[PDB]
């Protein structure tokens, strides 16, 4: 004798930020939902983001560029930030190539068909010369937690070329979660809870498949745990 | 007696890790003794985590 929870409204207060309901749910199972989920989300949510990049005229992430204000350590530090959502394949090598005096924001970057970059508006250097021209090719994977540069030697593969610079991969795109655990009081029934996830993302993944991928993740190892052979 | 000499100098990026030595202002110190995963923190019930 039980109830199930099926995903009702699913409001979007901005565009990183999101709540999702789930109304149906016997008592007790609030708060155990709430957690797993909230842990599956923070822990396992696949991602994009940054994971090469190479500038021509730059040796070492120290050196420095005529005509930039930043530091080539402070324009690997602001692309590891940069929020792209690619659909189908797992590498993308994007162009960024601009002159002239201006911030170059991540709008500049040469758009693709399967690239999304979320916000256009994210800043990336400031050039401070009429003739300074950078170019750089950024090298972006599809993976999963959190995966420094050090680690990521293992696949060295001939490394060879000393141009390429290798930036820390934060491969997850959610944020922040809380769950609410609140008395859904439907017109015929006893005792019954609605469960709000607040969750705020870099705006890559959206919340019903966020939500719908840690289900299944869950679920499938609640499938191998059932079973048992001694 | 010197022919010649060469330096090099290597710039080494050092993350923290547990051993370190970290402190405050007012005389309290240790070292780090676990780096655990964001959501084994406690949480605000706002959702930010310590």
């Amino acid at each position: 004798e039980f109830l199930k929870p099926r995903l009702v409204d699913i409001e979007q207060v901005s565009s990183t930020h999101a709540k999702v309901t789930l109304e149906p749910l016997e008592r007790g199972f609030g708060h155990t939902l709430g957690n797993a989920l909230r842990r599956i989300l923070l822990s396992s949510m696949p991602g994009c983001a940054v994971t090469e990049v190479e500038i021509d005229g730059v040796l070492h992430e120290y050196s420095t560029k005529e005509g930039v204000q930043e530091d080539i350590l402070e324009i690997l530090l602001n692309l590891k930030g940069l929020a792209v959502r690619v659909q189908g394949k797992d590498e993308v090598i994007l162009t960024l190539n601009k002159s002239g005096i201006g911030p170059v924001t991540a709008a500049d970057i040469t758009h693709d068909g399967d690239v999304e970059i979320v916000k256009p508006q994210h800043v990336i250097c400031h050039l401070t010369d009429e003739n300074a021209s950078i170019s750089m090719r950024i090298k972006v994977q599809r993976g999963r937690g959190y995966v420094p540069a050090s680690t990521r030697i293992h696949s060295e593969e001939d490394e060879r070329p000393i141009g390429r610079l290798l930036v820390d991969a934060c491969y997850s795109p959610v944020e922040r979660i809380a769950y609410n655990v609140e008395a859904a009081r439907v017109e015929q029934r006893t005792d019954l809870d609605k469960l709000v996830i607040e969750m705020e993302t870099n705006g890559t993944i959206d919340p019903e498949e966020a939500i719908r991928r840690a289900a299944t993740i869950l679920a499938e190892q609640l499938e191998a745990f059932v079973d048992l052979r001694d | 007696g010197v022919l010649k000499i060469v330096k090099v100098y290597l710039a080494v990026k050092r993350r923290i890790q547990p051993g370190d030595k970290m402190a405050g202002r007012h005389g309290n110190k240790g070292v780090i003794s676990k780096i655990n995963p964001i959501e084994d923190m406690p949480y605000d019930e706002n959702g930010t985590p310590v």
